[PDB]
RNA sequence: AAAA
RNA sequence: AAAA
């Protein structure tokens, strides 16, 4: 402890009962990743003013890489790298982390940039630890808390436009399609599926209302709620053996949806590349089996 | 030392400097350092011995009451935390403020010659002062540090001028000398407060190939349309506060750019890739509001890819009426730019496009996007280029529905770009493109707007058209999914 | 010091002076005062009337001034002025008072030339850097009271004598002013018209369509005169005209020498000399092909008024539009469909589908172009693919031309829509400044060799390209 | 679908 | 489609 400027600061820090840790995943240069980290960090210091990245360094030791799933340059497109990646980073981050601030519990701030690497975060993060989610708003350049972590009926579906269909009732085979963000992946995980996979057996979930508008700037827990029910619902219905997932979703959502799914099911994640050659999808890890 | 004192009023500062320095000395001599308060031509060796006189509370009664600042506000003065500015010297010397709460307004300055009240600085900077100095300075050019740090909510930027007690700003002599970042091009009070205690920074950045002449006339117009907001802004003033110079902001080529894909992508790769990157890293404490306009639209769709959708952008357009520019594309405060990457609107309710997809040949995955919102069309031509070089029957055509070649300006253009991508994805919703193919004539803005929202995500070759080429003068000068490679 | 102030007194030496004028700046006030009253060098007296603004009170009192706005002048910045004598420099300091008193320090005496600061409409003191006689520096410190902005005006200098009812009497320089309405105009404006002419024959011809072309100029901006663009900014007749003597030879190399010698730069010059304001271009042009030459380097990018050429009274009427409130954009609509052609008929013929290349035939003008133009496309160029654009039911110079030119690019573009052409031919006989705004309009993007006829000459010769307009 |  |  040693750049402290403001006694005020110091107060809580000895005598606060929830320590926020903010982690953040990104793949790039380093330099970029410094100003995603100063964006983060005036988010947790609008609920804890006396929280900063400095400061978090020298009560604990939490470095900025140590929160950081970071790699250098754009990950490549192997499912041995993604694996590598969760394995090496993901799996144990939040265990040691959690170990460094042991008296005290934790306060999860995350935000990430690859959509399809949160399921898996999210699934090795776990539904025991509270976190606030965030989502970065891109008009002001500011991170809001989209999640502050089922049984709910198709009728009462509020935001989400759920479909089930069962082409081929044969196989237990089931190509989970998640359309939340602005780029389509329907059209390409459904080619996708058919060509490489032979699955025409699918649950697609859309946005009822603004596509790729979801708005920062409430509690998007109920658009998780629904996506979970509708889930649960064909499984009840159907036994799928293997559920493959594509989604076009926001980071925030992404993780949150790990969290609820996280290795109770079998389910299948594909991710997409942009410079990549056809087939851009590919088996990078499977959610039941980082265990 | 009270040997050395003498010695230097008959090296020896160095002396007493360092010796008070550890507060070596006694109470004894105590009122005879305040005579050298008062009898030294070196400031710093002053500013010292007042800072030594707060701290030990020996013969400040009668400092206090012949310099008219209260006995609080001196011995405040001594754990005071004085704030550092930065301004040029016949090197660049340091001016020392420290808080006070005198009730009438003393800025008191310790010079060297003599200390005076410079009463108007703590009106302007609205907090009573005790300034302070390093060295012997002829000139009062350091009124624009004090006023800086003075208007606060620091030592990357130096500052030099003379305030009035109007609040403008005039500067001194030796410019030149003193200029060998350096603030020395502000003349407005307003202008230095909203510089230094604004939140976002304006970035206006300019696409231009051609003579420096006309990219200057254009920097100056970009200039014009921000002041419009920010009057405080200026690019002499963001020359001097960040040293983002016009050319950091300027993506600029000499002549007409050769008609090769090698030549575009080594353009992008030099300049346009990391040009954000960069100015961003140089305002790193603030935020960035992108004023941006440019010159060649195809190469906007890079441009913007380039860009992302991360950063709030006004992409503004030029109406030549008047020759101003328009913020035809508002991407940030209030305006959620997630509306900018809106893609709900189904095809029953566009009101600003006309879109349509023919499907010619289902088996092949590979489409040309033609998006027709200028006036020279370009469907005859892209579509000729696509069914005799590239070999493609299947088209995303995108025209404007009732008034093609006239967007209007003053409006807003985010419907268009918004009904554009609801089609693109609309298109992606059945069918899946291996290859997208790209072939506009659109705004300069729209363009921009376009290349932010689809992103490198992706597969779209763009394929700009050359007026003083040979058939065919369409090329695949870039591919917006191999920009982040 | 004392005695080099007492030595300077009693003495004509420059030096000194400068030296006193030098302390003085960098900082004995009897000699300070009498120094004011013993105004050999206006510089020097000037500088000393600051020193004693920060014997205020007895200063005060004799120069009719108040005492705290005299103490203001201190913290006052001055407004500087040029003037030709060199070009010596009159010093603006602000003053405040309810009675107008532009006190002035000259060498022969303080005097308050009050009907200045009443036509400045602010409370001055004047000051001097060297003992200029005469009244020539009324009209410096006039417009530098005047301006609006802040910025320097050293780029520009004045002469002349001011009188009090407001008109300029004749002693960069601006001396060919007559009333204080132009001189406002001429600095507290920012759009500058800049009036064009493309002409070739005799020289008379052109000095007096320009003289005309500055009268339809002043029809709507009365404050501007040849002669005052050229005090102003030194734009001289010969650099706003596209001129050339005797008759311009039908080699194709020859247009193409005058467009690249005058018409390539001639904008881009002018607008880099009117840099800070903005420009409302006049044109007006004599040789209908040449237009679309000119226009194509004219470009889009341009508010202009584009005026026709009247040969029986020798007066300009303006045809084209494009400035005001977004009305420049409205020349590049092409949303005119064919069944809405309300001024122009169109007819697209295509006998060889498969050529890429075709005849753009415009007909708005006097002689019917359609057979001569279709003889030469079918015998020298073996072109099948017409595109003839004619009148419905010659062209009113009183109405706007807009709908002509819009319609004319809507067709255009509706051609271009279904079909792929690479090269197009333009043979017209239209209006100066219909070709003109389609220059503009279709610019160098679209791959056009325009062909001017000549009925005194092989008639037709392909003059230039549009997509060469940026090489050549 | 690489902070949607 | 080279500030549409």
């Amino acid at each position: 402890v040693h750049r402290i400027k403001k006694i005020e600061q110091l107060d809580a820090w000895l005598n606060t009962e929830t320590i926020p840790l903010p982690v953040i995943q990104y793949q790039g240069e380093e330099n970029e990743l410094k100003r995603w980290q100063k964006a983060m960090e005036q988010k947790v210091q609008e609920k804890f003013s006396w929280f900063s990245y400095e400061l978090l360094e020298d009560f604990y030791g939490i470095t900025n890489s140590d929160l950081a799933i970071f790699g250098n340059g754009i990950l490549p497109f192997e499912a041995n790298a993604w694996q590598k990646l969760l394995q090496e980073q993901v799996k144990d981050k939040f265990k040691l982390l959690e170990d460094k601030v042991m008296p005290k519990k934790v306060l999860w701030f995350y935000a990430g940039q690859i959509s399809t690497l949160q399921l898996g975060i999210g699934a090795l993060f776990g539904f025991k630890r509270a976190v606030s989610i965030l989502q970065m708003e891109f008009s002001n350049t500011t991170y809001h808390e989209v999640f502050i972590l089922v049984s709910v009926k198709k009728e009462d579906y509020q935001y989400i436009q759920s479909e089930l269909l069962i082409n081929e009732p044969h196989k237990n085979e089931l190509g989970f399609i998640i359309y939340l963000g602005s780029h389509n992946p329907i059209g390409e995980a459904k080619a996708y599926c058919q060509k490489q996979l032979q699955i025409n057996n699918f649950l697609i979930i859309q946005a009822r209302e603004n596509q790729g508008v979801m708005e920062t700037s409430q509690n998007w827990l109920p658009y998780l709620q629904e996506i979970n029910s509708a889930l649960n619902t064909a499984r009840q219905e159907y036994h799928w053996e293997r559920i493959h997932l594509f989604q076009t979703a926001p980071t925030a959502l992404c993780m949150a949806l790990g969290i609820a799914v996280g290795h109770f099911l079998p389910v299948d994640v594909y991710h997409y590349q942009f410079n990549a050659e056809e087939p851009k999808y590919r088996c990078v890890f499977s959610l039941d089996k980082m265990l | 030392f009270n040997e050395t004192a003498d010695k230097y009023l008959k090296e020896a500062e160095l002396i007493i400097l360092q010796y008070i320095q550890q507060d070596r000395v006694s109470e004894d001599d105590e009122e005879w350092v305040y005579n050298l308060l008062e009898k030294a031509n070196n400031p710093y060796i002053k500013l010292n011995a007042l800072l030594w006189l707060s701290a030990k509370r020996k013969y400040l009664t009668q400092l206090s009451k012949l310099w008219g600042i209260s006995e609080n506000e001196l011995k405040s003065l001594s754990q005071q935390q004085p704030k550092i500015g930065l301004f040029p010297a016949v090197f660049l010397a340091k001016v020392f403020v420290y808080k006070l709460k005198s009730e009438e307004p003393i800025a008191l300055a310790i010079l060297g010659d003599k200390i005076e009240n410079f009463s108007y600085l703590a009106q302007l900077g609205k907090q009573n002062c005790l300034i302070g100095f390093n060295k012997n300075i002829q000139g009062n050019s350091w009124q624009l540090a004090v006023l800086a740090t003075l208007l606060v909510k620091i030592s990357k930027i130096a500052y030099s001028g003379i305030v009035l007690p109007s609040g403008e700003i005039i500067t001194a002599e030796e410019i030149e000398y003193k200029k060998r970042n350096l603030v020395h091009r502000i003349k407005k009070i307003e202008q230095l407060d909203a510089w230094l205690n604004t939140e976002t920074i304006p970035l206006p950045v300019i696409q231009y190939q051609g003579e420096e002449n006309e990219l200057k006339r254009w920097q100056k117009a970009m200039e014009q349309k921000v002041q419009e907001k920010f009057s405080w802004f200026s690019y002499e003033l963001l020359e001097d506060f960040y040293g983002i110079t016009n050319s950091d902001l300027a993506i600029f080529g000499n002549g007409i750019l050769p008609f090769e894909a090698n030549a575009w992508q080594k353009l992008l790769q030099e300049q346009v890739k990391d040009k954000f990157k960069l100015l961003e890293d140089k305002v790193m404490p603030k935020k960035v509001l992108w004023f941006y306009a440019g010159q060649i639209s195809t190469l906007q769709l890079g441009i913007g890819a380039l860009f992302g959708f991360k950063r709030a952008v006004s992409i503004l357009q030029m109406e030549f009426s008047n020759t101003t520019y328009h913020e035809v594309f508002i991407l940030y405060g209030k305006e959620n730019a997630r509306q900018l990457k809106n893609v709900s609107v189904k095809k029953e309710d566009y009101q600003y496009i006309q879109s349509e997809l023919l499907i010619n040949e289902p088996h092949k995955n590979e489409l040309g996007f033609i998006i027709y919102l200028g006036s020279h069309n370009p469907i005859g031509e892209a579509k000729a280029y696509c069914q005799k070089q590239l070999q493609i029957n299947n088209f995303l055509i995108i025209q404007a529905r009732e008034n093609q070649g006239v967007m209007e300006t003053s409006q807003n253009w985010l419907p268009y770009l918004q009904e554009i991508n609801s089609a693109l994805n609309t298109a992606r919703q059945e069918y899946h493109w291996e290859r997208i193919h790209l072939f506009q004539t659109a705004p300069t803005a729209l363009c921009m707007a376009l290349g932010i929202a689809v992103g490198h995500f992706l597969p779209v070759d763009v394929y700009h058209y050359q007026f003083n080429a040979e058939e065919p003068k369409y090329r695949c000068v870039f591919s917006l999914d191999k920009m982040l490679n």
